[PDB]
């Protein structure tokens, strides 16, 4: 019914500023509270601030202020957060919320001087496993990736059953994702199984297929 | 000199006519215009109550009367010296027309068809019923205009002008056809 | 500036028992007889909804097992019938002042059946290895508890050195843990060894499982 | 002398004063002394307006005065006729010395506390809210005492002089512990 | 917990007055309007009119003006209807309600100038039969009862379930009725097996146990 | 003086199916916009429970299952998942005019799989037979069709006179049916034929059940 739409993630250097773009739908855009949120590192919640878009009659705390400015476009059905002076304690997943009840999606704050950088296909086969259970695991190494998030499925997101992923290692400033799935032994060789990676900070999408090797 | 001068007799009898009109016809905040002349009476009602203290303090028979009806005067243009500081304080607060009004100095406002409508608000509690009958929306006393159950805002507020607090829907239900029943719950209490 | 803290770090609870989670406020609160305090629920990969609000009001959608009380300066949060679901952080917020605060977060974990993990490893890619590089992968799955050492060896000889190990949550079924253990070698440095050896030591065992493979079978 | 009209003055500064005070300190029921001692005023103003009219056209200016200061004073009596024919009607259904009240027509009762307790309502409706204010009940802007919500009422009534209304009592629930909220559904009309 | 509670059953001669009384509870008197319903042949409703229990005013439908009367005693919580001038049409389930949610048990009242009956008690078995299967059937036949309301109960509520007890029939102005239970070769003739026949009218209550002979 | 009537005197719903049963007011009663109906459930041996009040408020403790709706003269009691349990009288009431009338009722039952009934007699008591009576009594036990046409054949004659027929209402636990038939006689008359025998023909066969003993057989 209610939506709060998120820009998507984006990375900055120190001293950079920014505009968290949030668009809304489903209700008339005035007449509601808008709040902010950063929700830093790790898993803490945090009030940045309040207003209120028919008038303005904004509020902020003691911590927050001067280091962000809150903002309304009627004409769009949108709210904005603007970012001053980013530094490396101001990346973060900063999202909106109307009445704690209501949340966006989540937009990713990245602050560094770092180089986006596509990721590295490696498709993991089982290779002279020579098992005679009836199952089979493979999975993918994807690796050298900058910044987060990179999405990984099997399949194009048809196959999910028996797929654990696990977290990225972060290594000399660069993502490694693991992920496994598990199926029937019946499946190979004569099923066909690949695996999806997205990695739209680079515009990179691969799509590769596992064989017997 | 010699006059009657006793045609005062008929502008306070027309005047007590309106009265009983306004109790009899209206009384009932149904629409925004009977609303607003009622609060028009009840606002005239100070220069006149103290009109009627000076006339007796200028034409006093003797100085007991004449100390007497001073103090009274100054007692009733004493009370509207705040009516006004409590007026002039909500409206700094706020933005709105319904902040200058004889009966309360605290705003109700409640956002429907694209705008927010504001009233006059003499409670203020932990809870605030609401009911819709046959399509439309009563609130605190007040006529709010046309509005569905199923449109019904999940939040208002409420302005004191000291604090402000924002009240949630909670459970609500329908109760026959176009007709129903809404309570709000404070959820918020902020300060100006 | 209103300081808020939960009394447990986290919570390790079968399936059925009660769970309880405590917090205090430095404040009273008191507003008209009436005390404030929210709480919330968040899940990894996703925001924050809301349970309860104003000590005792349950949210909308939110089932009856979820049991909010308290007053004056100590809040609790009481969840009687515990299922495998309810596996997430909780949150508290005053809801009550300018300077709106929130709690710390105390974490629910699922007690469950201990469960042998499932070992399997997988040798380097010929991508790889054509540019330069070799990774081992070794994985752990459906694994209870948490606990588990997880070795490299080569040619028998145990090798600490290049090892990346990555945790998953807490399954929210079969309240399982999984792992996946990376080790990393250089293009030279490979094929000067043809033995490799994972071995992954339980709770649950006396006996190690031990799984490898050679450099000249695939 | 000239009547020593300074006295007449005196006596409307003194009957405007006060309805300044109970328009300011006995609004919104409350205290059922203050609200039985309102009702005493209003019905009083019958009397006052006419007596205002009538001693014009006593003390006439000119004909044209005189005729305006009669009109006005049989209409002021057609008021108070009515007001008269309405309560002894209603009365003779309800016996209750509510039924002469100089405000409406509809009385409502609740069972509490051992007793049935009555107070003018200002309209009848399907549904009828009720809000419990740390252990104190309010209905249709009257205080009705002290009422938990585990003993709120299951039914309550409507009277008129015409018709008579059972309210079953529906959804209900607690909040913030000593409050708490429920609302009454007609579900019986029955006639006289 | 509201509830109401009846004198029970009663027997009148045609043209016979007499009073039903309900002793109500759980909540305050001079409260809720009460209301009284007579429903006949077992299956239609009717609705005979109300009495206010603070006022006496009373409203009666339209048939029953001085038929029945209605009253109450504020101080045993008590109220009645009288009936007058009782016929053959008047037999009938009377019941109390308050407002149509809490109802009374219903009491049962027949006019008649028929002799009352203690009921005789005949047990049934397979007695000689040989039937020493899983399907045991043991029953009883109670005859020569009246105006309606006897009771049999097996093992004094032992035996709640695989229990048919069967709607009385009515020969020669006396009424009968045939029960029977489906038991288990186990417990016969190794149980003893009772028939607990209550017959509240005659003051006559007859406990017979069954003989496999 | 007021007429209002339900059409589907009879209801016959299998499981999972929605039951529908209509009800007419003959002077369309209509106050300020509003039409009073009172729809009622009775179960044998007990006093009416109130389901739906003015036309579609469901009472508080009633299953979401129950619902209802009308205008004007045309009023639905909808029963969408039919259960096993919903096997009871249904009643109308208007709640506005003076008397306040009733409709008449509309019964509604299960519909189940075919079942044969068991069948078992029994023979006159010591009882009966000192005391100078006699009687032979028949149950049909556990069946679900109500079709069942009970014999009284002796040495190939049918007995009319002296047969009592009593019917049990739809179980409540699995919808089945039973019916018990008594023969009463005198001693004088049960001391001739030797061979008794009671039979039962159903419509899940073409085989009727039939049981009988001999008076010199006990």
């Amino acid at each position: 019914e209610v939506q709060l739409q998120q820009s998507g993630p984006e990375l900055v250097k120190p001293g950079a500023s920014m505009k968290i773009s949030c668009k809304t739908s489903g209700y008339s855009f005035t007449g509601y509270t808008m709040n902010w949120v950063k929700q830093s590192h790790g898993k803490n919640l945090e009030w940045i601030g309040l207003i209120n878009p028919y008038n303005g009659d904004t509020s902020y705390n003691q911590k927050f202020k001067g280091k962000a400015t809150l903002t309304v476009d009627k004409s769009s059905s949108t709210a904005y957060m603007e970012l001053l002076s980013l530094t490396s304690e101001d990346s973060a997943v900063y999202y909106c919320e109307v009445i704690n009840t209501y949340w966006g999606q989540g937009t990713l704050v990245t602050v560094s001087a770092a180089k986006t950088t596509p990721p590295s296909v490696y498709p993991l086969a089982p290779g002279s496993a020579a098992q005679t259970n009836s199952m089979v695991t493979l999975g993918c190494l994807v690796k050298g990736y900058f910044p987060e998030p990179v999405t990984v499925t099997w399949n194009s997101g048809s196959l999910s059953s028996g797929v654990h992923t696990f977290p990225a290692v972060l290594q000399s400033d660069l993502y490694t994702l693991s992920s496994s799935v598990t199926v029937p032994s019946s499946t190979w060789p004569s099923e066909t199984v690949t695996c999806n990676v997205a990695h739209p900070a680079s515009s990179t999408k691969v799509d590769k297929k596992i064989v017997p090797r | 000199l010699k006059q009657l001068l006793e045609q005062w007799n008929l502008v306070i009898g027309f005047l007590f006519l309106a009265w009983i009109m306004l109790l009899q016809f209206a009384y009932s905040n149904r629409n925004r215009f009977l609303y607003i002349i009622k609060l028009v009476f009840l606002w005239l009602l100070w220069p006149v109550t103290l009109a009627c203290f000076v006339l007796a303090a200028v034409y006093r028979i003797n100085w007991v009367t004449g100390g007497i009806a001073i103090a009274m005067a100054c007692i009733v243009g004493l009370m509207w010296l705040s009516y006004f500081v409590a007026s002039f304080r909500l409206f700094a607060r706020t933005r709105s027309m319904w902040s200058f009004n004889p009966e309360t100095n605290i705003l109700l406002n409640v956002p429907l068809r694209g705008t927010i409508v504001t009233r006059p608000l003499m409670e203020s509690e932990l809870v605030i019923g609401a009911v819709i009958i046959r399509g439309h929306l009563r609130m605190a006393g007040h006529s709010l205009g046309r509005c569905d159950i199923k449109d019904l805002p999940k939040e208002i507020t409420v302005a004191t002008s000291r604090t402000l607090s924002y009240y949630k829907l909670g459970a609500s239900q329908r109760v026959g056809t176009d007709s129903g029943f809404a309570a709000y719950n404070r959820y918020r209490i902020g300060n100006y | 500036d209103i300081v808020m803290t939960q009394s447990p770090a986290s919570l390790a609870v079968s399936l059925g028992q009660r769970a309880t989670i405590s917090c205090k406020a430095s404040q009273s609160i008191d507003y008209d007889g009436d005390n404030y305090m929210n709480w919330y629920q968040q899940k990894p990969g996703q925001p924050p909804k809301l349970l309860i609000y104003t000590t005792s009001n349950l949210e909308s959608g939110i089932p009856a097992r979820f049991s909010g009380s308290g007053s004056g300066t100590d809040f609790t949060l009481n969840i009687h019938p515990v299922e495998e679901g309810d596996a997430a952080t909780y949150y508290c917020q005053q809801n009550n002042e300018d300077p709106y605060t929130f709690g710390g977060g105390t974490k629910l974990e699922i007690k469950r059946a201990d469960a042998a993990p499932t070992v399997s490893i997988f040798p380097p890619s010929s991508e790889q290895l054509t540019s330069g590089g070799a990774s081992v992968v070794c994985f752990l799955n459906n694994f209870y508890p948490k606990d588990i050492n997880v070795k490299w060896k080569i040619d028998g000889s145990e090798r600490q050195n290049g090892v990346l190990n990555s945790w998953t949550d807490q399954d929210s079924k079969d309240s399982t843990y999984s792992m996946s253990s990376t080790l990393t070698l250089t293009k030279d440095e490979y094929e000067r060894h043809n033995s490799y050896t994972c071995e992954a030591t339980h709770k649950t065992s006396t006996s190690p499982i031990v799984k490898s493979f050679n450099r000249n079978e695939c």
